């Protein structure tokens, strides 16, 4: 009896009755928020994970599932195969038949009455014992882990192993997968054995299972289902994934029966039970229930995001809107094939259809009345289609109708049917010159630029004076400029006459004096940046001749002059060793040219002069300087509760943004200046410095006493200890400590650095007679040194011969 | 705002014997713990 | 990020003997304490 594909028991205590027949639970198991005696000896295997949470009244897990042997953990709950969290009244994990947990780890948390945690050797039940989490339970010091058997090494200890107070932890002998009492199971077996080394007598199969047999790999005409058994071809032809609009059956792939084809695979036509390898980015076909998808807003086009093929019809009716050309191009820019027709009606905001880029095929399953597959009408601002000489298009069936598109030149739609392939298919009234191309300026003159002058942020550019075709026409100019990273720039990139998507526009008038030519000064530009500039003429014709001409200039690419680069970004430094400093950074924000190299500088910083003056045997704190469960509860709550509906040294780094400085004074502060030059830094000069401070590693063993300690008797019953000073300490020696005593070095003397500078040592004054031992330790800025070797001195009771 | 074990205590209190319904990880913590939620929002996490 | 007395310690360290210049309460705390600032931004708070 298999139960699945997911058991979620909660609220009602009596709802647990759903496990009365289940011997295997396909999927996870949830026993949550439960508030008598229920026994389920049938259950032995759980494929995924097991979760227990806030079950009141339950005292042990053996009360419910005594025969639970294997938790395969095919799919894990936050990388855990068993979660026992906030279980009140629970006293022990009574799963005394649990043998193997195949995958995930365990998280046992917040069980104030749970014992027998350390009595379980989880190293022989699961593998990833390091990633377990057993915190917040009843402390083993305040429990009483008592057995009523065998034992082994747990961590560094050796102690007995028991699941509960009546049952021990069962183990197999070293000769073997064993039965109840010392007989090894089959190699393909797992857990216990109804009979020794038999395929049909296994409580749980390792690898896979089929027809009562523990098989390594599935038989030839069977496939992997879930992670423990094998099913035939007709079984997965009856499975149905979670219900959606694009929900279909399961697929057979790589001898496995999964829900959907893996990444880089798509379902084969007709034979929809197998996955065929699509080489490119496999399509995301979008199927909508409504016959004709109307795009009357940017919010309506959102449902077409990421679609490759569209099974339906497109009706574009965009009157108003925001920045539309860049927005629709995010949604509809990936659509490549339209099964039906495309109608652009009343789309006044659209000046170009360029947002339909990858659209290379329009079929014609359904066509508008009159057999039309492409139908545009009343587009007062559509200057151009998406049909420029770069894009491809193919309309398989249907005609094209164009009417009341005034800004669209009639020559552009004649060029469309060349690639479209419908040259002589339309009628004489489908494409008419009367209401189309009415306000369009097709054949236009050419404005010629005359001179360009470039700085680091200003550009002066002038074009030739333009005499209009008629004497009466009032003439004005308009400068279109924008930052273009590279040259593939089209003149159409906005929407309507409000599309501020890209081109910056400045209206400059024709100068009064006829000797000076019209020009424009651009101010506030990024240094070393390629700008696309072109000028258009504003010819206001007094005699409205429908032989519209106009003037337009070539796209001129102008790059400004380089400047001083920006400071390097985020300078971080560390010290992996003494006399070494590693530093990393990011390229500057505004490089202002091609990056060539970086110039780093490091300067020795002096030790603090205030540190040398104070007597640190009186101060309590000596200064030290350095070198170089909620998130799971949120996941458990987000899943359970578902609501109902010194000089400077200088070096140049050639390529990378990382470098290591060598030869440094150990435990010394350093200023790290980093500059960023470019190709024009030889004349302009390299950039400024983004600096940081870092201290090297302390020289290990360099702040201890470098010689033996000597002693000399002094007046009274005194002893004058004398020891050499560390030549190269880690920064500075602040104080010394003398540890002396007769039998135990009990007395301790503090020696300041100022005291040592006067006498070269310390005088232990007035001691009781007897033999003594002494040890001295130097404390530097990085820390203390090691104690010296014990020196032996005696205090005579009567200083004499 | 209710969070953690303090949250599930109020959830068991509001539902009481009614229980919790069950049948995209922007769950109740991102609703009643990250932001302040009233008890009417909590009750909608119960059963019918 | 540097804040409070920890901040003015680094400011006196960076400027040193150079001093601090002086001559809309979105000051240095809303620059070097609210957000992370590098030592180049700190040095611009010193004197010439
Ligand atoms: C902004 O940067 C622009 C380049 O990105 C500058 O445009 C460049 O300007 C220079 C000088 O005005 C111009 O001439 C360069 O090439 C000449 C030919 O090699 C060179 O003249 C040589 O011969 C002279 C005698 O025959 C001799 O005296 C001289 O030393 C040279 O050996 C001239 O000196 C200079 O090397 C470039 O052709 C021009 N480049 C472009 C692409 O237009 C512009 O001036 C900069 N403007 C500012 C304000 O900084
Ligand atoms: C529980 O049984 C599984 C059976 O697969 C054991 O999994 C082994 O895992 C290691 C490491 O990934 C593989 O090298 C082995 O090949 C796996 N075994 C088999 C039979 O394929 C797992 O080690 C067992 N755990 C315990 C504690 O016995
Ligand atoms: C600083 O002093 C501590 C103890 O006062 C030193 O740590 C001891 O090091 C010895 C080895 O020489 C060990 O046998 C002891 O067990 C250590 N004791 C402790 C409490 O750690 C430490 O080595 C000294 N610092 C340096 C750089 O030598
Ligand atoms: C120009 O073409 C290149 C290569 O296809 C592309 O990286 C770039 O984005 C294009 N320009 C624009 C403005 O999209
Ligand atoms: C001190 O040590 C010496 C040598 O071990 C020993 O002879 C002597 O008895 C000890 N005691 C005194 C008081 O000198």
């Amino acid at each position: 009896e298999i139960c699945g594909p997911g058991i979620d028991i909660r609220n009602d205590y009596q709802q647990l009755k759903r496990l009365e027949n289940c011997t295997v639970i396909e999927g996870y198991l949830h026993i949550l928020l439960i508030s008598r005696s229920y026994r389920f000896p049938k259950l032995t295997v759980i494929t995924e994970y097991l979760l227990l949470f806030r079950v009141a009244g339950l005292e042990s897990l053996g009360d419910l599932f005594p025969n639970l042997t294997v938790i395969r953990g095919w799919k894990l709950f936050y990388n855990y195969a068993l979660v026992i969290f906030e279980m009140t009244n629970l006293k022990d994990i009574g799963l005394y038949n649990l043998r193997n947990i195949t995958r995930g780890a365990i998280r046992i948390e917040k069980n104030a009455d749970l014992c027998y945690l350390s009595t379980v050797d989880w190293s022989l039940i699961l593998d990833a014992v390091s990633n377990n989490y057993i915190v917040g339970n009843k402390p083993p010091k305040e429990c009483g882990d008592l057995c009523p058997c065998e034992k082994t090494t747990i961590n560094n200890e050796y102690n007995y192993r028991c699941w509960t107070t009546n049952r021990c932890q069962k183990m197999c002998p070293s000769t073997c997968a064993c039965t109840e009492n010392n007989e090894c199971c089959h190699p393909e077996c797992l857990g216990s054995c109804s009979a020794p080394d038999n395929d049909t007598a296994c409580v749980a199969c390792r690898h896979y299972y089929y027809a009562g047999v523990c098989v390594p790999a599935c038989p030839p005409n069977t496939y992997r289902f879930e992670g423990w058994r094998c099913v035939d071809r007709d079984f997965c032809a009856n499975i149905l994934s979670a219900e959606s609009s694009d929900s279909e059956g399961f697929v057979i792939h790589d001898g496995e029966c999964m829900q959907e084809c893996p990444s880089g695979f798509i379902r084969n036509g007709s034979q929809s039970m197998y996955c065929i390898p699509c080489e490119g980015p496999c399509p995301k076909v979008c199927e909508e229930e409504k016959k004709t998808k109307t795009i009357d807003s940017v919010t309506s086009a959102q449902m077409l995001q990421g679609c490759t093929i569209f099974k339906g019809n497109l009706l574009i009716n965009i009157r108003r809107g925001n920045n539309i050309a860049s927005e629709l191009e995010n949604f509809m820019g990936l659509i490549e094939v339209v099964t039906g027709y495309v109608k652009i009606r009343h789309s006044h905001a659209l000046v170009s259809l360029s947002f339909l880029k990858n659209l290379r095929l329009i079929l014609g399953e359904e066509q508008l009345e009159g057999n039309y597959s492409f139908y545009v009408l009343d587009n007062q601002n559509l200057q151009q289609l998406w049909d420029w000489d770069h894009r491809n298009l193919t309309i398989k069936a249907g005609k094209m109708y164009f009417a009341f598109n005034p800004k669209l030149c009639v020559s552009e739609i004649y060029r469309m049917e060349e690639v479209t392939g419908t040259k002589g298919r339309q009628s004489k009234g489908d494409i008419n010159t009367r209401n189309n191309g009415e306000r369009a300026s097709c054949e236009s003159d050419v404005l010629h630029f005359t001179s360009t002058t470039t700085s680091k942020n200003r550009i002066i550019i002038t074009w030739h004076r333009y005499r209009p075709p008629d004497y009466r026409d009032l003439i004005s100019f308009t400068v279109y400029y924008k930052e273009a990273p590279f040259k593939n720039v089209t003149e159409y990139d906005g929407q309507d006459a409000c599309g501020s998507n890209s081109w910056n526009m400045v209206d400059v008038d024709l100068p009064p004096n006829k000797d000076v030519e019209p020009g424009i000064l651009l101010h506030g530009l990024k240094p070393w940046t390629q700008y696309a500039v072109y000028v258009k003429a504003v010819t206001l014709t007094m005699v409205e001749n429908d032989h519209i001409r106009g003037a337009k200039s070539e796209i001129l690419y102008i790059r400004t002059n380089a400047s001083v680069p920006s400071i390097p970004l985020d300078v971080l430094s560390a010290s992996n060793s003494s006399s070494q400093l590693i530093v990393k950074w990011n390229p500057p924000s505004l490089p202002n040219g091609n990056l060539s190299y970086y110039i780093v500088r490091w300067q020795r910083q002096p030790q603090d002069g205030y540190l040398y003056r104070h007597n640190y045997c009186s101060k309590d704190k000596i200064p030290i300087r350095k070198y170089a469960r909620k998130v799971f509860e949120n996941f458990l709550h987000n899943s359970i509760f578902v609501p109902r509906p010194y000089p400077f040294f200088e070096s140049r780094v050639d390529n990378k943004e990382r470098t290591v400085i060598s030869n440094l004074r150990p435990f010394t502060l350093y200023r790290i200046d980093i500059h960023s030059c470019n190709h024009e830094a030889e004349k302009l000069g390299c950039s400024a410095s983004n600096f940081v401070f870092a201290r090297t590693m302390p020289a290990e063993g360099a702040d201890d006493i470098p010689g033996p300690v000597t002693w000399e008797p002094r007046p009274e019953n005194s002893i004058f200890l004398k020891w050499p000073e560390p030549e190269n300490p880690n920064g500075l020696i602040l104080m010394y400590e003398i540890k002396y005593g007769s039998q135990v070095e009990d007395q301790r003397e503090c020696v300041s650095r100022q005291e040592y500078r006067k006498y070269g040592g310390a005088k232990l004054n007035r001691l009781n007679p007897g033999n003594y031992t002494a040890r001295i330790q130097a404390t530097s800025l990085s820390g203390n040194g090691s104690w010296t070797d014990p020196v032996f001195f005696y205090v005579q009771a009567k200083t004499g011969y | 705002t209710l969070c953690g074990a303090e949250l599930v205590d109020a959830l068991q209190f509001v539902c009481g014997d009614r229980g919790f319904y069950f049948n995209p990880q922007t769950g109740i913590v991102d609703e009643c713990c990250f932001r302040s939620c009233d008890l009417r929002r909590l009750e909608m996490y119960c059963a019918p």
